[PDB]
């Protein structure tokens, strides 16, 4: 069906976009996985710095931690909606990686 | 047969319709009051007891006797009179004969899945109807429309001396409503005899009740609205007589929704009032709204919500007095409705400020980053 | 800084009241400014 074809192509697109953002994605796993979070709810943060930078050369391994406070906490809903939402997630990652190129495009446009 | 008891209870509204045909017929003055508006004042009687809702039977008993007397004395035209009020006296005398109780001495205070959802929804709405959401806001909205934006001058007693002081101080919010019923009943009584009898043109912004239908056509609408609110109130008053705060928040989307549906004005009310003042400013742009705007600056330069809370009784006072002045300026408008909205909102925030206060992570990502 | 931006917005609306263009957009701004000023929490925004 036409619908089914589009679904497959969306997933193909996610893959292609992930291939483009690959390097930046891994640079955001050795840094931003232990950086940006915004999921902690309730009141304030008890162990302030231990709850972020010390949590869970280009591709690092088991230097810091494993996955103690759920590495896949982020990957839960992320992979939960592998269709639609993830297409836009991949789009953002691409433009975050290639923001220099985005600027250039806008100025000539 | 549930309908047997339903129709034994159905006599008040049945009479109302017959008093509507008694209205605009027979005596333009007397008939209307005696039948329709004295039954509407008997409604007020049981409401003003605040304990005898639909239990007052003494006066409601003699309402029938008064109507029988009228028919016995008097009611094409001999025949008209007869037929017409017998038609309502028939129903009235029937209550006196039997089943006066279901409506007056019984309702007292002392299918499948889809249908299941339907009845739940009925009751949630009515819960909001028995909440301040309906008990007050909707009533005063229609009041302002049918007083300020409608017949001005002498309807100030039905608004700027009532709701302009009842909104800030909710102690007399229900008393105000009962008095309102009484006063508009009085207003229709007065306009019944129009004003064209030997006009020799004391001064209170005399607009004069020249039309018949159109002129009687709005005060009765708010009279009925009071009645409707009272009905839904006393319904759930006897449904209660007989018959998540920050925890649901972090659950999910349903939790967030629930929290705010129940606690919007609880927290947002202050920011609301600030924006309602801007609304008034924009839908006016006169010199009168410089006063509203000056007060806005004052309460916005108070920053900390605790300091705004001690400036709140004076803000609410200003708003109330301003509504009164605005009328006395229009008598002795849409701008009046805007100042009413601001008053209503800020009054509710005065009743919260020093009272009640004393996948969803992606959504939180948006607002909170 | 946010409160000073709020005051700027207020003064724009209040000076437009004393006219002698519209406050519609300035009221949208007021809403958003008030929203953000509020969301500067010591809890969720502290995160």
């Amino acid at each position: 069906f036409l619908w089914m074809l589009g679904q497959a192509l969306v997933d193909e697109l996610t893959r292609w976009l992930q291939e483009f953002t690959r390097h930046h994605g891994t640079m955001s796993d050795v840094l931003r996985a232990e950086r940006y979070l915004l999921t902690q709810e309730l009141l304030q943060g008890g162990e302030v710095h231990r709850g972020v930078l010390d949590q869970l050369a280009s591709e690092l391994l088991l230097d810091r931690r494993l996955r103690i406070p759920e590495l896949e906490e982020a990957e839960l809903f992320a992979e939960g909606q592998g269709r639609a939402l993830r297409l836009l997630r991949a789009v953002y990652q691409c433009v975050a990686a290639h923001s220099e190129l985005l600027c250039y495009f806008i100025i000539i446009l | 047969e549930l309908v047997k008891g339903v129709y034994a209870k159905y006599w008040i509204y049945v009479c109302a319709g017959m008093f509507i045909v008694v209205s605009f017929a027979g005596r333009l003055v007397v008939y209307k009051i005696v039948y329709m508006f004295l039954f509407l004042l008997c409604l007020t009687l049981f409401q003003v007891y605040y304990s005898l809702w639909r239990k007052l039977l003494k006066a409601f008993w003699w309402l029938v006797v008064a109507y029988t007397m009228l028919v016995l004395i008097a009611v094409s035209e001999l025949f008209s009179s007869i037929l017409v009020p017998g038609f309502f006296l028939l129903a009235c005398i029937l209550q006196l004969h039997y089943f006066h109780r279901p409506f007056m001495q019984l309702t007292d205070m002392e299918l499948e899945l889809a249908a299941g959802f339907s009845d739940v929804l009925s009751r949630v709405q009515v819960f909001l109807r028995r909440l301040l959401e309906l008990h007050v806001f909707k009533l005063v909205a229609l009041y302002t429309v049918w007083v300020a934006l409608k017949e001005v001058s002498v309807m100030n007693l039905l608004l700027v001396v009532l709701w302009a002081f009842a909104l800030p101080y909710p102690r007399f919010r229900p008393m105000a409503s009962c008095l309102s019923t009484v006063w508009t009943c009085v207003i229709i009584v007065c306009k019944m005899l129009y004003q064209l009898k030997v006009v020799n043109p004391n001064w209170f912004g005399v607009r004069k009740g020249f039309p018949n239908l159109g002129y009687i056509q709005n005060h009765l609408q708010v009279l009925l609205l009071l009645v409707f609110e009272a009905i839904v109130y006393r319904r759930q008053e006897h449904y209660r007589r007989q018959h998540g705060t920050r925890q649901q928040l972090d659950q999910d989307l349903l939790g967030c929704l629930k929290y705010f549906i129940n606690f919007f004005f609880y927290k947002f009310g202050l920011e609301i009032c600030f924006l309602m003042a801007v609304n008034v400013i924009g839908q006016r742009m006169n010199f009168l709204v410089t006063l509203h705007g000056c007060w806005l600056v004052a309460i916005l330069t108070r920053r900390h919500r605790q300091a705004i809370a001690r400036l709140w009784p004076n803000y609410c006072l200003f708003l109330a007095l301003f509504l009164l002045y605005q009328y006395l300026l229009c008598l002795g408008s849409t701008n009046l409705i805007s100042d009413f909205l601001l008053l209503l909102c800020a009054s509710q925030q005065w009743q919260v400020f020093s009272a009640e206060r004393t996948y969803l992570d992606m959504l939180k990502v948006a607002v909170f980053r | 800084l946010w409160d000073c931006l709020i005051l700027y917005n207020v003064t724009v609306i209040i000076s437009k009241n004393m006219l002698s263009a519209g406050i519609i957009w300035d009221s949208v701004c007021f809403f958003f400014l008030l929203l953000q000023r509020r969301v500067f929490l010591s809890h969720y925004y502290l995160h």
